[PDB]
């Protein structure tokens, strides 16, 4: 199962978790941004429609 | 001499051949060198015009016979028709149909390479999708960002 | 460079003084010189009015900064 | 058998015979030789003009005969007609109806093969499908080609 060394068990799962916290979870909260909030994103102090 | 005129001593006599000056005109002038310098001042500012490969030689020591226009080899075949037209009213003459036709077609071929290179659409508007057909753009909105 | 344009138009204007009328090359170059001075100028002075009070700020924006213009959102 | 007119000097004296049988023409001024080479410069200007097989500038002592030809047999009836129109204002004359008709059709012959070569669209845009209508597309989802 999990590695004999406790800290090594973290590292082996951290490598696949890196693409989870970079790529995946970034896109994940954008789903909820379109449905629960405005479709357009990433404009800053705009007064135009 | 040569297919390329970068010397103003060869520039005057080249324009004079096209204007057919044998000094039977009302006057003889040194203007041809001064004429090209003025005609590629005008064409090189205020939104420019035709670009002929000319480089400036204004405000220099020569009388306007030693100064160097620096025109391209292919740029010769255009200019001396346009130059021979402009100095023609001074001699109480007006250019023939071949001279004005070649003058316009010549300068168009010199601008031909320029107008090709200036073609390409301006960047995307302030509102443009970031798409979901795109794979990992890692950005939302394309404003004037891309 | 503006010198190179204007004296062709000037050559047409002094022609009535001398009881003459300018030839085809002089008027062609003069109109081209008159056109060339204002060539870049007209593009820069071409502008459309800013948005009116009628235009909504929009709630579809991020950082909306209040909603609906009156010339203040 | 010479229709070829090797060495451009022969083409210029052929224009003189075409203009007048006795070869007597009005006033003229030397340095029409730079105009001949400049015509062959402008043609094939930056590789985008009509291909004549000439270099932009050539010299020996005159530039006109600094390259004898480098033309086809067919291409001879092109060049000396366009040349006839160009040096006609230099002789204070203007080309006839047969000369200007052949001159336009002449430079069209040299470009006839070049036109067909440049006529062919470049490959697909930066976005293209390929679906499942291909087995081995060469990697599914095209742009240009992967």
């Amino acid at each position: 199962e999990n590695r004999l060394e406790s800290i090594l068990s973290r590292f082996d799962a951290d490598w696949t978790a890196s693409d989870e916290a970079r790529r995946e979870a970034k896109n994940d909260l954008f789903f909820s941004r379109v449905s629960q909030w405005d479709d357009w994103l990433s404009q800053y102090t705009t007064l135009q429609y | 001499t040569k297919g390329d005129l970068v010397r103003a001593a060869l520039r005057k006599l080249g324009v004079a051949s096209d204007a057919t000056l044998t000094d039977v005109e009302p006057q003889s002038m040194q203007d041809a060198v001064d004429d090209l310098e003025a005609m590629m001042a005008e064409w090189y500012q205020d939104g420019k015009g035709i670009i002929t490969g000319y480089v400036f030689s204004d405000d220099e020591n020569p009388p306007a016979e030693g100064d160097d226009h620096g025109l391209r080899s292919s740029a010769v075949s255009a200019v001396f028709h346009n130059l021979a037209c402009r100095i023609a009213p001074d001699y109480a003459l007006e250019a023939t149909a071949k001279i004005i036709a070649t003058a316009k077609y010549g300068k168009e071929l010199l601008y031909k390479q320029t107008a090709i290179s200036r073609a390409k659409r301006a960047p995307y508007p302030s509102r443009m999708p970031t798409g979901s057909g795109n794979s990992f753009p890692n950005l939302n909105e394309w404003h004037y960002f891309p």
